[PDB]
DNA sequence: CGGCAGTCGCCGTCTACCTCTCCAAGAGCAGCATGCGC
DNA sequence: GCGCATGCTGCTCTTCTTTGCCATCACGGCGACTGCCG
RNA sequence: CCGAAGCUUCGGCUUCGGCAGGAGAGGUA
């Protein structure tokens, strides 16, 4: 819901997520940028880090 | 805090019990700020009792003004003796009839 | 649509008043639709990303 | 010429009473002066008119 | 040269300086390139001053 | 169409009763600041008025209820309180917007999250930074590629 | 010697692809303008007007 | 010519002109003259069509009155507006931050029908802002300009579209009033006509005709020629009128019991009552002209009638069938056609008078509502006109229009041309027009009806392309709002000299010839066939025996800035657009000089702008100084004119006036007496003449860059003066009163040496960044102390010591001398805001030279920044040692189709050098059409080539081989315009000849000194603790969304993380990074940004229970504090 | 009941930077302070 | 000599929505919905 | 966090003083 709420139609996605009690695993580029972590690409992957 | 320890972000509907849990006090008067004394009112929208001291290690009265008296709640005013950065993270609530 | 009357003079000889006036019909459409294209392409790029 | 100084005038964005040109035009006119010197130290001339 | 960087009075006005006394210079070359490989050049200079 | 809503409230351990409110939260004061306008007065906050309206209506409702008022007047006050809370949460969704000085509609709590000028697309996905500069570029042909 | 071998990043808007950001090695010049290589103008899409 | 003292500029023009260009500021002053009702407009309206000299305010005051109550016992009326004298002159209002206005009075009478007595007295209705002699308003001390608005006019509009399924023609109708309800008749997929009353639902027109009181046989008696009408009358199921009114009532009013009298009172309150419906004079005149109703009688009353509706339906059905002409009982024959709404015969102009009259009307209606409501709650025998009238709504409306409005715009005073152009702008946006987002691509096109009324070239380049335009030179406005243009009438193939002004709706029935047409001595066309303009803007080649009109001049279709480009017909439209736009961005220089090659428009573009001083009478000059001129008239009166020396304009440039007369000259009325900002002896001069070379040079002029010489810096050729203004205010406080004084107990005595005995700086001091301007202190309160400290600091010493420091300092990166101080005080009887005690303003001036990064330009679209400045010994030089001044590249000319610059350089070289044509064996064949004064010229001569009739190419090619030699008998530039240059770095000649000449170069107001910025750390925000924005607040640069995608596509995971946390939001990491950098250690690990916490607290206030979990539940606190 | 088509509301419409102006006020309810009258 | 009356002045809100005011709002896609016809 | 002033054992300690939001218009690439 974090990546879809920041694209378009914040109110509708937030309402549906609240009703459904969704959970976000924070495993994408946009979410890791939002919360302030290393993106899972390039030099931010486990082998190189 | 460490960002490398987060694992989830859950959202859901909030009940009245949760709203009464998060709050640190109930606001009653619609007043905002004292124009002449330049100090927050009581039980208003900017009150020091509900939200926190406007200045560091201070309170509404002048009984405690030093850094060694932290942790003590003023018994005549009700204001905590702590930092002023706690006004960015403490909420309140309104009791609807 | 094409105008059945042509512009017989080059820019090295200079156009007349009427030829210069009717030359400006198509020189404004491009300038006016470039600005719309620039705002139509950015939305597509944001949706593709 | 490296500097000038007029009486009754503080800066170059001003006018002198009775003179048809402001100080900016006077300086631009003085920019064409041809002078010759022999000393190795600054020398000062004068100009008085009425 | 700003008067605040030299310790002078308010009434002083600094002025740009052009110290060059030469106006216009040009040259022309006439080249003798006859056969037998005995060739030389001639230079003519013109100097105009102030 | 209906099962999508009726099954969400069943599969999880929540309740459909969170849609009716009995207490309203209040944002921390430092997130809605009120500051002097260049040695003059304070000129609005766009969020400290929507709270004030709710507080005034609630106080009048409480005083009228604990007085023995007729049912019609209590119903009018309850309708007005409901409208004020609705305008606090989303201004303009139902009826006409609540305006201020200059016929300018007020900005609610849900207007600070939506749009290209909201929190998401203007404060979280892109920021302003330190150690930066700007100037006009010109061509230098004596440089190398690095 | 403070700025020796310390790269900087140059950026022009809009950034339509990767090459809108590139890293150079600074040199001190005289003036108030930045000097850019003639061969990176195609990637930056930058004229000099 | 036609001006008493003017420079002699010889011209290449071959055509004569039968008309002179009008006043260039008459579009602004005439409307205000009509609104005010002054005698000048009264006489002008008496000159032609003197029927109803009605002012602007009088018609509002007469439509308002009388004001009656519900009972009908008393009434109020208004009449006779009149104005007092202006309170303060223009300069006083501009200095003390006031408004230029004059009080307004009206007379009001109160009649009481119960008794019969009358009580009338004069009331005061507030101060009315007034327009100066230049067409501008001074509002709160700032100059403003009100811009005209292009809006669609009221009337009836027929349309026609193509069906989707049946793919046939579908017609529609729309009756649009000035203010009221809308009507819409149309035809549907089947043969069923229907009306859309008040934008709701859809009913067959039979119900409307029945509700108008019509039988079922009269419809056939009139509309008895269509099967559509038969089908509509057959299927109405509303036999009887009352059923129709009930159906209309049930359709309009929802959830009501249908009552016939209420239906009638609601029907006659929508279209037929002159209280809530207004088809204004324009609307009534248009409806009486399209449908061909009664024509000839004067217009009185402005409401719809039944015959109008019947005629509209008849027109619609006739158009649907296919008829071309139609007549109405009692009206003349009219054509049947569909009309276009972008036509200039349908778009009218709302000038300043009609923009102010609307606001006055709104305030009047509010005041009228108040007086009507208050007339029934007061006691009689104490009612007077002064007790019923409230002024507040009117003044509120006036001050809301002249302030926060989209059409009263801040004036631009970069140079005189921009100021003149601002006042001649036609704007398509505003409250009643369009939107920058809703407007499409068909409202931004050059319609064929713009010829002579709007300029097709001068328009903005960004998102406002086609939404803003400029009036043409010969255009003028109707008394209705339609733009006219003049023509010369031709009869029997001979052009006469009688001028008739035609609107776009009247010139489409005549054949109009072309301006560039060969005319003999008698006036007969030479060419057998001429290029004309037919009805629908169609271009044809018809013969010179059937035309009926002709143009007045070749420059009839261009504006005042486009008519200043020489050789315009050789340039493309796109480059000429930029060339016209960039002439309004030039800066004034310390010394001005007129072009070597001009157009002739530059003389009357400077007098009409008004930045020069002209003589109002004839006399001799008595005394001349640097700031005043005294003229003695012939009768005996003496008049003195003062000058503005080093005045600051709206944009920080310098506005300086200088005298150009001697001490014994004779002066004629209209002669220019003093110069101005961008003026050289009365004619506009925006740039300088420089020697050019067209060649590539080592890559320093690559991609639109420019190489300059060093002689342009050592000789002050391109130098400008910029002035700045700073203020501060001294006010009172709840703890005391702030005071301005030199005494400051916090700072040293070294930085308090440039202050006088009052706390202000002294005139002539050079300030710098962080320097001091004024010295002010703030009290912190005077109270008592503890009893112990009383005696303690009686022994030691106790002072007030409540003074804090608040001093006005020079901002970052500014400097310059101090040239003026203006102090306002309260005690010396000066107007001041309440709560403040003293005001002071400080002016700071600097002189700016040319440097790298500055923008230069020409009149043809050339534009670039300066890449290098070279020593004069490093520059290519001619055979006699003359260096060139500027180098331009040759790769940019052919692909942009602006070849007028090369012709300009050729003509400029010929004008600079001077020429002489030999006529020993008669005039040469190429010089047959040249005048006799253009056969010889002197060095440094000024010529003129009009915009569409100038110097040909045979003439230029022949003049390039006649130029005079220099000091030595040498001709440096040959017959092709090319010269051999030497190389100033190596000494060898360049192998091929290069083009040389003179060109006119202007300096644009985009300087690099105002665009450089840098920051390491500085001020931060309050809600989201990110760096501030802007250059004045020492802000940072945005790293947007598109710039993050490049970082993510490169693979740089650490650069992005550092850019997003420890440089923007990480409050605890920002300090540690600085300490680590200073101490030389390693940079620490980023924390968590603050905007995420702000977002979470935002989400929790909408009753959302959002939490951050761990790997095993147990939500993390996410608030620090421990 | 059962289709059905107009209709009405809600969503979206490129990035970065510079300069200027303007941002609810009159009405009303006490609370006295002094002048005037018997 | 005392009581009553009226104007400076603290002092804290208050600002709607009918039978009125108000005047409109692109352009395309999508989806419910809702009266309407059969 | 910065400045001023004292103690200062040279790590620092103490007193006082101090803030940054919207709408509209025009423009450059
Ligand atoms: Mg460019
Ligand atoms: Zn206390």
């Amino acid at each position: 819901w974090l990546s879809a709420a920041s694209f378009q139609e914040t109110t509708r996605v937030l309402t549906d997520a609240a009703i459904n009690c969704r959970s976000d695993k924070l495993n994408g580029l946009k979410e890791n940028v939002i919360i302030g972590k290393l993106i899972p690409a390039g030099t931010g992957i486990n082998r190189y880090r | 805090l460490d960002v490398n320890f987060f694992d989830e972000l859950r959202i859901g509907l909030a009940t009245a019990e949760d709203i009464r849990q998060w709050s640190y006090g109930e606001v009653k008067k619609p007043e905002t700020i004292n124009y002449r004394t330049l100090k927050p009112e009581k039980d208003g929208l900017f009150c020091e009792k509900i939200f926190g001291p406007t200045r560091d290690w201070e309170c509404y009265c002048g009984k405690y003004k030093r850094v060694r008296f932290k942790g003590i709640i003023c018994e005549r005013c009700g204001v905590e003796v702590t930092r002023a950065k706690v006004r960015r993270e403490r909420m309140g609530h309104i009791e609807l009839a | 649509e094409f105008i059945p009357r042509p512009v017989k003079s080059s820019f090295r000889e200079g156009l007349t008043v009427l030829e210069y006036f009717i030359n400006t019909h198509g020189a404004r459409k491009g300038l006016a639709d470039t600005a719309l294209r620039t705002a139509d392409s950015g939305y597509l790029t944001r949706r593709l990303v | 010429v490296t500097s000038i100084r007029i009486d009754g005038v503080l800066h170059e964005f001003t006018t002198v009473p009775g003179v048809k040109e402001d100080v900016t035009e006077i300086i631009l006119n003085l920019k064409s002066l041809v002078v010759s010197s022999e000393e190795d130290e600054p020398v000062t001339m004068y100009l008085r008119k009425q | 040269v700003q008067n605040r960087a030299s310790g002078a009075e308010i009434g002083r006005i600094p002025v740009d300086s052009i110290y060059s006394p030469v106006l216009k210079v040009t040259y022309k070359v006439d080249a003798t390139r006859v056969e037998q490989r005995t060739d030389f050049d001639k230079l003519i200079l013109d100097v105009e001053t102030k | 169409k209906r099962l999508k809503v009726v099954a969400a409230f069943q599969q999880s351990g929540n309740s459909p009763m969170g849609m009716v409110l009995d207490a309203v939260p209040v944002i921390p004061p430092e997130l809605r600041p009120m500051v002097q306008l260049d040695g003059g007065r304070f000129a609005t906050s766009d969020l400290n008025d929507l709270y004030r309206r709710v507080i005034n209506r609630n106080n009048r409702l409480k005083r009228l209820i604990d007085l023995g008022a007729p049912e019609i007047i209590v119903n009018n006050e309850k309708r007005m309180l409901q409208e004020s809370v609705d305008a606090l949460f989303d201004n303009g969704r139902r009826g006409r917007p609540v305006t201020g000085p200059g016929n300018r509609p007020l900005k609610s709590l849900s207007d600070l999250l939506k749009g290209k000028q909201g929190r998401f697309r203007q404060n979280l996905l892109g920021k302003r930074v330190d150690y930066s500069g700007r100037s006009v570029i010109v061509v230098g042909p004596q440089l190398k590629l690095h | 010697e403070v700025i020796a071998e310390h790269p900087v990043l140059l950026n022009r808007a809009p950034t339509l692809h990767r090459l809108g950001i590139q890293a150079f090695e600074p040199m001190l010049v005289e003036g108030k303008a930045i000097q850019l290589h003639p061969l990176v103008c195609e990637a930056f899409n930058a004229d000099f007007d | 010519n036609s001006v008493p003292g003017a420079p002699n500029r010889v011209s290449f023009a071959k055509l004569r002109e039968p008309l002179e260009v009008p006043g260039l500021l008459d579009v602004q002053t005439d409307s205000f003259e009509w609104l005010i009702g002054s005698p000048r407009w009264r006489e002008s309206a008496a000159e032609r069509g003197d029927v109803n000299p009605v002012g602007g305010l009088e018609e509002v005051l007469y439509e308002l009155s009388p004001i009656e109550d519900f009972s009908g016992s008393m009434s109020l009326s208004f009449s006779d507006p009149r104005f007092d004298d202006v309170k303060a002159p223009v300069d006083e209002c501009k200095d003390k931050d006031m408004t230029y206005a004059a009080p307004l009075f009206v007379t009001a009478e109160f009649i009481n029908n119960n008794t019969g007595e009358i009580k009338s007295q004069t009331v005061f209705m507030g101060d009315f802002p007034m327009m100066t002699e230049k067409g501008t308003f001074i509002i709160n001390g700032t100059e403003r300009v009100v811009v005209s608005q292009l809006v669609r006019s009221p009337g009836v509009y027929f349309d026609e579209t193509i069906d989707k399924s049946t793919d046939k023609t579908l017609h529609s109708v729309k009756v649009i009033p000035s203010r009221g309800a809308w009507l819409e008749f149309d035809v549907d997929k089947r043969d069923t006509v229907g009306v859309r009353i008040d934008r709701k639902r859809r009913q067959p027109v039979t119900v409307l005709l029945k509700a108008l009181g019509w039988t079922s046989e009269q419809i056939v008696e009139r509309f008895g020629f269509s099967e559509i009408m038969r089908s509509t009358l057959e299927k109405d199921n509303t036999v009887g009128t009352d059923e129709a009114l009930l159906d209309i009532y049930r359709k309009l009013r929802p959830g009501e019991p249908p009552t016939k009298e209420s239906a009638q009172t609601l029907l006659e309150n929508l279209f037929f009552k002159e209280k809530r419906y207004d088809l204004a004079r324009v609307g009534r005149y248009k409806v009486n002209k399209k449908l061909g109703l009664h024509v000839g009688e004067p217009i009185t009353s402005s409401t719809l009638t039944e015959e109008d509706v019947v005629a509209t339906i008849e027109y619609l059905v006739r158009l649907h069938e296919g008829q071309t002409t139609m007549t109405v009982p009692g009206g003349v024959e009219v054509p049947v056609e569909t009309d276009d709404i972008d036509h200039f015969g349908n778009r009218r102009l709302r000038t300043v008078g009609e923009l102010i009259q609307n606001q006055i009307r709104v305030g009047m209606s509010r005041m009228e509502r108040v007086v009507r409501e208050r007339m029934t709650t007061q006691d009689v025998e104490a009612i007077t006109p002064q007790t019923l009238i409230n002024i507040r709504p009117v003044v509120a409306a006036i001050k809301e229009f002249f302030g926060t409005s989209q059409l009263s715009q801040f004036m631009d005073q970069n140079n005189p041309l921009s100021g003149l152009t601002h006042k001649r702008r036609l704007s398509a946006l505003g409250p009643g027009g369009l939107s920058r987002e809703r407007a499409g691509l068909e409202v931004r096109d050059v319609h064929p009806s713009h010829y002579g009324r709007m300029c097709p070239i001068e328009t903005p380049e960004g998102p406002n392309i086609g939404l803003i335009g400029s009036l043409s030179v010969y255009a003028r406005v109707n008394p209705f709002g339609f733009i006219e243009t003049p023509y010369r009438k031709v009869v029997d193939g001979v052009v006469s000299d009688e001028i008739v002004y035609l609107t776009a709706d009247e010139e489409d029935r005549h054949v109009v010839a072309q301006a560039n047409s060969p005319i003999d001595a008698d006036g007969r066309f030479v060419e057998p066939r001429v290029l004309v303009r037919r009805k629908a803007g169609e271009v044809e080649y018809v013969p010179s025996s059937e035309v009926d009109y002709m143009d007045v001049s070749p420059r009839q279709m261009v504006s005042v800035a486009t008519a200043m480009i020489p050789f315009l017909e050789h340039d493309d439209a796109n480059r000429a657009l930029m060339g016209a736009n960039m002439q309004r961005q030039a800066v004034p220089l310390v010394r001005s000089e007129a072009p070597l090659v001009g157009t002739g428009m530059e003389l009357r573009a400077a007098i009409d702008a008004g930045d020069v001083v002209v003589a109002e009478e004839s006399g001799v000059i008595e005394e001349v100084s640097a700031d005043y001129i005294t003229v003695m008239h012939d009768n005996g009166t003496r008049r003195t004119y003062r000058m503005r020396k080093f005045a600051r304009s709206n944009h920080g440039t310098c506005a300086n006036q200088c005298p150009i007369v001697d001490a014994g000259d004779r002066v004629e009325a209209g002669q220019v007496i003093a110069d101005g900002p961008c003026t050289d002896d009365g004619e506009m001069a925006l740039g300088k003449n420089l020697l050019v070379a067209i060649m590539p040079w080592e890559g320093h002029n690559y991609e639109d860059a420019i190489i300059l010489s060093n002689r342009l810096v050592e000789e002050d050729v391109l130098t400008s003066i910029h002035i700045e203004e700073h203020e501060i205010d001294a006010r009172d406080t709840k703890l005391g009163a702030e005071e301005i004084t030199r005494d400051i107990p916090n700072i040293s005595d070294e930085v308090l040496a440039d202050l006088d005995e009052r706390g202000i700086v002294r005139i002539g001091a050079e300030v710098r960044d962080g320097d001091i301007l004024v010295g002010k202190v703030t009290p912190k309160g005077e109270t008592e102390l503890t009893p112990e400290e009383r005696l303690l600091r009686a022994i030691f010493g106790e002072k007030a010591r409540e003074v804090r420091d608040t001093s006005l300092k020079v901002p970052h990166g500014e400097s310059g001398k101090v040239i003026g101080i203006r102090v306002f005080s309260r005690e010396d009887e000066d107007e001041l805001p309440a709560g403040v005690n003293e005001l002071v303003r400080v002016y700071v001036a600097q002189k700016r030279k040319i440097s790298d990064g500055d923008k230069l330009a020409g009149r043809h679209g050339n534009k670039g920044v300066i890449g290098k400045i070279l020593p004069v010994e490093d520059m290519p030089f001619l055979a006699d040692g003359t260096p060139v001044d500027i180098i331009l590249n040759t790769h940019g000319v052919p692909r942009r189709m602006n070849i007028g610059q090369i012709l300009e350089t050729h003509l400029g070289w010929c004008a600079h050098s001077g020429w002489k044509v030999d006529a020993a064996k008669g005039v040469p064949d190429w010089a047959a059409r040249l005048p006799d004064e253009l056969l010889e010229a002197q060095p440094n001569a000024i010529v003129s080539t009009p915009v569409f009739d100038g110097a040909q190419e045979a003439e230029l090619q022949g003049l390039l081989s006649c130029t005079l030699p220099n000091r030595d008998g040498d001709v440096l530039v040959d017959a092709d315009g090319k010269a051999m240059l030497f190389d100033g770095r190596s000494g060898e000649p360049f192998p091929y000849p290069v083009t040389v000449g003179y060109m006119y170069i202007m300096k644009l107001h985009h300087l690099v000194d105002d665009k450089i910025h840098a920051r390491s750390t500085g001020p931060y925000s309050m809600i989201t603790q990110q760096p501030l924005g802007g250059k004045a607040q020492f802000g940072g640069q945005r790293f947007g969304e598109m710039e993050c995608w490049a970082m993510q596509a490169y693979g740089a995971a650490y650069t992005l993380q550092e850019l997003l946390t420890i440089k923007s939001d990480d409050t605890v990491g920002r300090v540690k990074v600085y300490e680590a950098i200073v101490k030389g250690e390693n940079i620490p690990e980023p924390g968590i940004p603050e905007s995420f916490k702000v977002l979470l607290k935002e989400l929790q206030s909408l009753c959302l229970n959002v939490e951050v979990l761990s790997s095993d539940g147990a939500a993390i606190e996410l608030r620090e504090g421990e």
